[PDB]
RNA sequence: GCAGUCAAGCGUUCAUAGCGACAUUGCUUUUUGAUUCUUCGAUGUCGGCUCUUCCUAUCAUACCGAAGCAGAAUUCGGUAAGCGUUGGAUUGUUCACCCACUAAUAGGGAGUGAGCUGGGUUUAGACCGUCGUGAGACAGGUUAGUUUUACCCUACUGAUGAAUGUUACCGCAAUAGUAAUUGAACUUAGUACGAGAGGAACAGUUCAUUCGGAUAAUUGGUUUUUGCGGCUGUCUGAUCAGGCAUUGCCGCGAAGCUACCAUCCGCUGGAUUAUGGCUGAACGCCUCUAAGUCAGAAUCCAUGCUAGAACGCGGUGAUUUC
RNA sequence: CUCUUAAGGUAGCCAAAUGGAUUAACGAGAUUCCCACUGUCCCUAUCUACUAUCUAGCGAAACCACAGCCAAGGGGGCUUGGCAGAAUCAGCGGGGAAAGAAGACCCUGUUGAGCUUGACUCUAGU
RNA sequence: GUGAACAGCCUCUAGUUGAUAGAAUAAUGUAGAUAAGGGAAGUCGGCAAAAUAGAUCCGUAACUUCGGGAUAAGGAUUGGC
RNA sequence: AGAACUGGCGAUGCGGGAUGAACCGAACGUAGAGUUAAGGUGCCGGAAUACACGCUCAUCAGACACCACAAAAGGUGUUAG
RNA sequence: AUGGUGAACUAUGCCUGAAUAGGGUGAAGCCAGAGGAAACUCUGGUGGAGGCUCGUAGCGGUUCUGACGUGCAAAUCGAUCGUCGAAUUUGGGUAUAGGGGCGAAAGACUAAUCGAACCAUCUAGUAGCUGGUUCCUGCCGAAGUUUCCCUCAGGAUAGCAG
């Protein structure tokens, strides 16, 4: 209502949402992409320099630094642990498809999360190494 | 474009009113008529309730 | 100068002078001819409408682009408790307007109209067609004297009735009156009917039904002295200039040296009687038949009224209209619904309509449960129940 | 309203002198005038000045001269106010044109020219002090001003003119200093321009900047250096541009244009 | 200015409108020529070309006098004087005017042939038959009377072979002669034998 | 509508103004399109000709190939940004503005659409139904 | 315009004393659509926002007439002012131009110098140029610069109101105002018409443009409901519950108001114009006209819609006991 | 009396590092453009306080020939028409020799006094 | 007390609680705010608002009288325990 | 346009021309009666909706400035030569 | 014109007093370390310069279609802005006086007075032009034309009236 929330969450000036973050947090090819990239003539570190968390081109190698240490970089890193929410949690919780909600949460607990959590792993190796 | 008084718009509606397009109103004229003559015998045999 | 941009003006000059009406009841001024050959019928009934809500349907009009294609729309409700009869006058042609020579009455009337006819009913002896009825006494000879005057002249005849206010959920006790005109042949029929109809009541069944384009009228919300601005749609002065920015800046000229008539100024708005026309019923209701709100499509038992009541009004009771769009006027006043003047098969008025789900949710909020039981199914067990 | 500017001071004038870009001048002549001048007054007596020879190498400016000096007169010129090249030469050739008129009891002499050539500097060059406006923007004169030196001469400055011919083009009409950058609508477009005219050594030499491929690196390699663009993270098109179009026409970036072959 | 411009807007919708008869194509660059004789075209359109370019020229002149009229006597009669000469302009072009109207009306009712396009011509002496092929062969409405030269211009008729749209052309017929002179008439099959490509 | 539209043009809100940058879906190489005119546009005085979802208007690119830029070109309208009302009961709007380049026909230059194409654009035009993958 | 030429006529009578209509010849720059980049001293203020109305000398919409008008599109003309006539760029100036939408971007009048402004009135400051021995002024050019109503009468817009026995309810309608507009979709059709390219329309249907009158189911906006919660600083010993921060700030927020930022609705009878006709004279042919008479435009007068004469009118109710 | 066009290949010889005023910095100095941002605008809507408004007490001023409805004509009042019904309240900014800034901006005086010149007559000083 | 601060904001001692009131909540104003989508299309002119703002660390161009320009520009952060 | 003469107004009311510096009439003490001027006699408005002979129909006649201007002509409008 | 009175406002000089948070930058000097034959050339400190800089009180007065225009006010109020350690701000004392003073020069300022202050007198200064000019009745009743002074103004002169 107010001009706070107005001039953030714009539908101009919105963030890339946290399921889709997920699902390129999911599997290795996805990451391994958003790492790499080519190069960018528009974006902010000519591409490159992407945390794939905060979804968020940096200017500088040193800039991701303290950006990785930081706050606000583990505000999102806690977010993304859990099952990421869809329509199938809102859906199942009125009462409503609840198998394919629960066979959903046995693959993401199962199949899913280990492997996006293993690919976690491997980018807190590969920012480190780099830097 | 015609307008609303356009002679030739006018002089085809009125072909249009005689034919199917009345007969749907005088249609419905005799099946309120009905419910008009029905209403009052309801209240004629509410009267026969205090009657008796 | 010539303008040098050519632009419409600002408003209707048809509706004019822009004041105050005579009366929260916007009075008839025109009704259809008379096809001196059809059944008698009442030409126009008045109710008090109060609501507005959400109906769906599937609309079979072949050619649109959403035939056999569900559409939803806004509708409004006038719940019309039944009318009765209690006069008729007959009107004399003349070479000078229409003059009224007899009106005559029904023996017995109710508490409701006499109280319209009083300003101070908590005082009045309350002495009104006593001395009537008394010379009614008889073979009553006088009254049948002034039904043959009408007969014998007149060339239309008027029935007047009034409301059932004591059974709508409005308070005001006080009934109206109004007049309504037979259409059916001869004075003979018309008269007979008003005759062998005092005293008795008139349901809304019987001068409608569904898919009728019925048009109503009233007199219509008011928003008291206004601005220039939002009185006739005029644009706003840029931004801090003197002497105000929101008016019309140049209202005249050296000649005539006079403001004009048409030059857009302020004062009031709203409470006109205006008449809209071409309405389509939509679903006519019977208080007694209960599961109104369901459908053949629904079934689910629901009055139309919704949750926590309509606003500012109370429950629906009775016979109620449905229409589409939105008549004139605010909740509870009183709408008088003509018949169409003009037989007018713009093809629209004609497909036969079928509602697929009335909207009973809560108006005093947000909407989100239709009966209170889906609610509480869906909310559980509370607190204090168990 | 600027050509009937020039139709005045070209009437109002006994010697007309038409001033050159030494960059360009065949480019920054314009014919018309001339072909008019012949045609309705010949008593008129007309004059190249080529100046700016600051701006090109000393055989080129001698180059030009050579082959004008056919058609018409030549001075080559350099004009300030304190550090000149040309002045008593142009003094010691306008005297003479009094001279031969020694009925008159004055001489108004004018200067016509192409915007930005250098008439109102010339005529400052001329009376040693600042005496007409100046600036690196084209359409700084706006309306004659009579300026008496030597009593019996009169010089007169009209705005600049060009001739409305189809070709030209857009950007050849850029190219001698004309319009004013800030207005062009996408400036990266002229940018080949530049490096067509330009030497890469001395367009390498200036920013400074090493090698590119296409004008689209080259604005972006120079507007990261420079240090150059928008709120995350765009390079800045079109300003970089624009000033790469004003540091050529006013003379940062040293390019010419070539004379004819000699024979 | 006004009454100028009614001018320079008529006759450049003329100027624009007219098929610009060389650079067209040798085909129609000569059959032009074999109807309405291609100097007296290209005459007349220059006239119209001339006359539009003095009545600018006299606008413009007396447009300059009439911002000196010092009152409402000499600028009326400044104003009488421009629209004198534009009328005398016009005046002065009556022959062409009437030319090109009926050149216009004609070349509007030419058929289209396509040089480019796969054809046949259909050709030689009067009275043989070679309408009646042209008849038979397409749809086309061209008279088959017991006479000489019953057709006098190229007319055209389409069909469909292979899939194929070709294009017939009966063309009105040819004498022997000594062959320096032959008829307008007679000549149009000559340039469309000479220059059409096909059968 | 004119010619391309194919049936009834039927309402909805205006996003959209002159002068108002918005994106390029379809695989030509333009990055996005400014708008400059709306074709079946009304006049009143002091109105800014407004697009809405499904409209052609007059586009010139501003950022993308160099051949693409300095002309004016057709475009419809695919996404709005601005909510509208569906005849079926409920408002929605899409993430961000949106255009495909076209001739004045209605035919496409890309051969993809990129992201999701409107409902009420893909009835009125065939062919951007035609380089529609994701519809609504 | 100047200089002639022919000659229906004037010149009291009149051919050839002088004038003299309608026609008509002379160039003001090349007969082959080449360019022709010609822009050549307005010594006076207008230009634009807001809003109304009028004229018709009609740009568009309606109906007609004529054209080598086959369609399709267009040009020229007749009646016609009912109804529309836009969005921007450009002041090294715009007495204009361009490009874009559009059914169309017609021309004017009364303008809107006390409703508000930008240039120019226009003074005191200053600089550059030209002129003057100088004080200074001007062929110029550039920059900075306080006039501020209504509370009076009228007009306009809404709002009460004494008096015609009292008081109440229901009505009539003189007069005045009046409103709707434009486009394209399906179908007729890929038919008529055409060698082909291409290509309509009346019946029957569906949507939108501009305008208008409403309305708040729904979506969006707004929040002193200071309704609920939250945040900072300080203050009440702490919790609690609160105060102050010129509505302290943040989120959500019913109700109300409200938006082509939201939804609904907006007509059919008489008499005519141009023109097309009928019978039919004047005039032993003939003629749409003289008598008479049929059709026919978005026009006109009504229907419908708004107000209801506060000195227009009707019907009906009750009419005080000290 | 006779007389003036040589400089040649992408930067030249030169002169006491530079070839310069295309001058850094500073500016409530004048002007153009770009990003960001926005109710400037499309197109307006809503909200808060203090006014206005009604009441109690208190209570001025400008201005004022008389006045106060229109049309046409007479080289607000007269002539010819339209018309015209007490008493009033809130708004309003068209008109009112209703005012009011009213002076300005031109023209005329032999008139004022500020300033300047080999104007006339004197004059301090030198 | 907060804070870099004799800034602003809230308090203790001391000192005021004086300004004609009451009843409503029309238009027009004065002062102050918010606004979907677009984002200078407004205007003679982005006028006026909006946005930016404290501190820490990374980083900082042309030009220059070599002192400057520079808080250039452009980034990453900030509570509580 | 500049010269010459004679009227009218300025210092001057009154009747008529709907109204009016110069147009038609007209010798201003205060009253009464009669008769007229110019102009008028459908009604406004005092006085013939008099008498007589002709002419004219105008889909906005004319009732006049007249001895002019738009003017010279266009018409299958009417009458007399 | 004569003769007086003003520096309490304000202009400048002089004598004597008083007043001006907290930040940013980091000049010379000096110390240590790293190169050098020396001159000195790099690194880290220290130090605290400047008609330097952000910014309070202070002094000022840019901008706003601002508020208010018989106003709170014969110059105020609100917001925004300039400057803020010195060519700074300011109290008291003291000097300069009218055709003069004083002036970082605007003909600025000299007690709401300034291209020449204020007060009294000569003085009822001067009238070209403007405005006004006081009872009744009766009788008589004009003139707007020549002519010359070189002309316009200023007039002389004839004519008309008693
Ligand atoms: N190097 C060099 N530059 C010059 C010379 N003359 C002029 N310039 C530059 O050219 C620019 C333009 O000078 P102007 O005299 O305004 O050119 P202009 O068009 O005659 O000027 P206006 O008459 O006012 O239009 C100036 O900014 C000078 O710096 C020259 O001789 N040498
Ligand atoms: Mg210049
Ligand atoms: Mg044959
Ligand atoms: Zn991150």
């Amino acid at each position: 209502m107010g001009r706070y929330s107005v001039k953030r969450y714009k539908t101009k000036r919105r963030t890339r949402d946290l399921d889709l973050i997920y699902n390129d947090l999911s599997t290795k090819e996805s990451v391994q992409k958003l790492l790499n990239q080519p190069l960018d003539e528009t974006k902010p570190g000519l591409g490159q320099h992407y945390c794939i968390h905060c979804a968020k081109y940096m200017e500088t190698a040193i800039a991701l630094k303290t950006h990785l240490k930081g706050k606000v970089h583990k505000r999102r890193v806690k977010e993304l642990r859990g099952v990421p929410y869809t329509q199938e949690v809102s859906d199942a919780a009125a009462g409503y498809n609840l198998n394919k909600f629960l066979n959903r949460v046995q693959e993401i607990t199962q199949s899913v999360g280990p492997e996006k959590e293993s690919n976690e792993a491997l980018l807190k190796e590969h920012l480190d190494s780099t830097l | 474009a015609k307008s609303l008084r356009a002679s030739s718009h006018l002089n085809a509606k009125s072909v249009k009113r005689r034919g199917v397009f009345q007969k749907a109103v005088d249609a419905r004229e005799q099946r309120i008529s009905d419910k008009l003559k029905e209403d009052l015998l309801k209240q004629k045999l509410e009267d026969l309730k205090k009657k008796e | 100068s010539h303008r040098k941009y050519e632009a419409p003006r600002h408003g209707h000059l048809g509706f004019l002078p822009r004041k105050r009406a005579a009366s929260i009841r916007a009075r008839v001024k025109a009704f259809p001819k008379d096809d001196r050959s059809k059944p008698v019928a009442l030409t126009s009934f008045l109710g008090y409408k109060a609501g507005m809500t959400t109906i769906v349907r599937d609309l079979d009009r072949p050619g649109s682009k959403f035939h056999k294609r569900e559409v939803v729309e806004a509708v409004t409700v006038v719940d019309t408790p039944p009318v009765v009869v209690v006069g008729v006058v007959g009107y004399v042609e003349t070479p000078r307007g229409l003059r009224s020579l007899t009106t005559v009455w029904a023996e017995h009337l109710s508490d409701e109209v006499k109280r319209r006819f009083y300003k101070n009913w908590y005082k009045s002896k309350k002495k009104a067609f006593t001395k009537y009825s008394a010379k009614y006494a008889q073979d009553g000879a006088g009254i049948e004297r002034e039904l043959a005057r009408i007969k014998k002249y007149a060339s239309v005849v008027r029935v007047l009735v009034h409301t059932q206010i004591r059974k709508t959920p409005l308070a005001q006790k006080k009934a109206h009156l109004a007049e309504i005109q037979l259409n059916g042949g001869s004075i003979s029929e018309k008269v007979d009917w008003a005759r062998e109809h005092f005293e008795k009541t008139v349901a809304v069944d019987s001068v409608f039904e569904q898919n009728e384009m019925i048009d109503a009228i009233a007199v219509t919300k008011g928003h008291g002295f206004e601005g220039v601005t939002h009185r006739w749609g005029t644009k706003k002065l840029p931004r801090k200039t003197h002497r105000g920015l929101r008016k019309v800046a140049c209202i005249g000229a050296w000649h005539p040296a006079h403001v004009m008539w048409s030059v857009a100024r302020a004062g009031q708005r709203g409470y006109h009687s205006r008449t809209s026309i071409n309405h389509k019923i939509y679903r006519v209701g019977k208080g007694d038949d209960e599961a109104n709100g369901a459908t053949s499509f629904d079934r689910t038992k629901k009055t139309i009224t919704p949750m926590g009541g309509f606003v500012h009004y109370g429950e629906i009771k009775n016979d109620f209209i449905m229409v589409k769009g939105c008549i004139p006027g605010n909740r509870k006043r009183i709408v008088t619904l003509r018949k169409s003047l003009y037989t007018n098969t713009s093809r629209k008025a004609l497909e036969e309509v079928s509602l697929k789900w009335i909207d009973t949710a809560s108006k005093f909020g947000k909407g989100r449960f239709q009966t209170p039981a889906e609610k509480h199914a869906f909310m559980g067990t509370l607190k204090k129940d168990l | 309203r600027i050509w009937n500017e020039l139709y005045k001071v070209i009437d109002s004038s006994d010697v007309v002198i038409h001033v050159l870009d030494a960059r360009d001048p065949l480019g920054t002549r314009c014919k018309s005038v001339e072909e008019y001048m012949k045609k309705e007054t010949p008593h008129k007596h007309l004059i190249y000045v080529l100046n700016k020879c600051d701006l090109v190498p000393t055989w080129v400016a001698a180059a030009w001269v050579k082959h004008l000096s056919k058609e018409r007169p030549t001075l080559a010129f350099h004009a300030s106010i304190t550090n000149s090249f040309g002045k008593g030469s142009l003094i010691q050739l306008l005297r003479q044109f009094s001279q031969l008129h020694t009925d008159r009891k004055q001489i108004s002499v004018g200067f016509i020219g192409y915007p930005n050539t250098g008439k109102s500097s010339i005529i400052n060059t001329l009376r040693k002090k600042k005496v007409c406006q100046v600036a690196p923007i084209p359409g700084e004169t706006k309306v004659w001003q009579y300026i008496t030196l030597m009593k019996r001469i009169f010089l007169i400055d009209c705005p600049g003119i060009v001739p409305p011919s189809s070709k030209d083009s857009e950007e050849d009409i850029l190219f001698r200093g004309v319009v004013r950058v800030e207005h062009v609508t996408h400036p990266e477009q002229y940018i080949p321009g530049v490096l067509k005219r330009c030497q890469v050594k001395h367009l390498e030499r200036t920013y400074e900047i090493s090698g590119w491929k296409d004008a689209t690196e080259f604005i972006e390699i120079l507007a990261r250096k420079q240090g150059r663009l928008l709120k995350g993270g765009e390079p800045d098109e079109s300003g970089v541009s624009k000033q790469i179009l004003n540091d050529f026409n006013r003379g940062k970036i040293p390019w010419f244009v070539l004379p004819p072959e000699k024979e | 200015k006004y009454t100028g411009e009614g001018f320079v807007e008529k006759f450049e919708d003329i100027l624009k409108g007219f098929p610009n008869i060389n650079d067209v194509h040798p085909f129609h660059r000569d059959l032009m020529d074999t109807l309405y004789e291609k100097n007296h075209y290209k005459i007349s359109l220059a006239a119209i070309s001339r006359a539009k370019s003095l009545v600018e020229q006299v606008a413009r002149d007396y447009v300059r006098l009439l911002k000196f009229g010092q009152s409402l006597f000499q600028c009326k009669q400044l104003k009488r004087a421009a629209l004198g000469r534009m009328a005398t302009i016009v005046k002065k072009l009556r022959d062409p005017l009437a030319y090109l109207e009926q050149v216009r009306q004609h070349i509007g009712r030419l058929p289209s042939i396509d040089p480019n396009t796969r054809t046949l011509l259909i050709c030689g002496y009067p009275n043989v038959g070679k309408s009646s092929f042209l008849r038979c062969i397409t749809k086309s409405d061209v008279d088959v009377q017991p006479y000489a030269f019953t057709t006098k211009s190229l007319y055209v008729g389409h069909f469909d072979y292979k899939y194929l749209r070709f294009q017939a052309i009966d063309t009105p017929g040819i004498l022997d002669r000594p062959t320096e002179e032959m008829n307008n008439i007679e000549m149009q099959s000559i340039y469309a034998i000479a220059h059409l490509r096909s059968c | 509508s004119g010619n391309g539209a194919q049936g009834t043009k039927f309402r909805i809100s205006l996003g959209l103004p002159v002068g108002a940058i918005m994106n390029c879906a379809d695989n030509s190489g333009a990055r996005n399109l400014y708008i400059i005119a709306v074709k079946g546009s009304g006049s009143r005085l002091n109105r800014l000709p407004a697009a809405s979802l499904g409209d052609m208007v007059m586009a010139t690119v501003k950022k993308g190939k160099p051949e693409l830029r300095k002309k004016v070109m057709p475009a419809i309208v695919v996404r709005q940004a601005k909510s509208w009302r569906r005849r079926d009961g409920v408002f929605l709007y899409f993430e961000d503005n949106a255009g495909v380049i076209a001739n004045p026909k209605g035919e496409m230059k890309g051969s993809a659409i990129t992201g999701p194409v409107g409902k009420e654009c893909a009835d009125l035009w065939p062919r951007v139904a035609s380089n529609s993958g994701v519809v609504v």
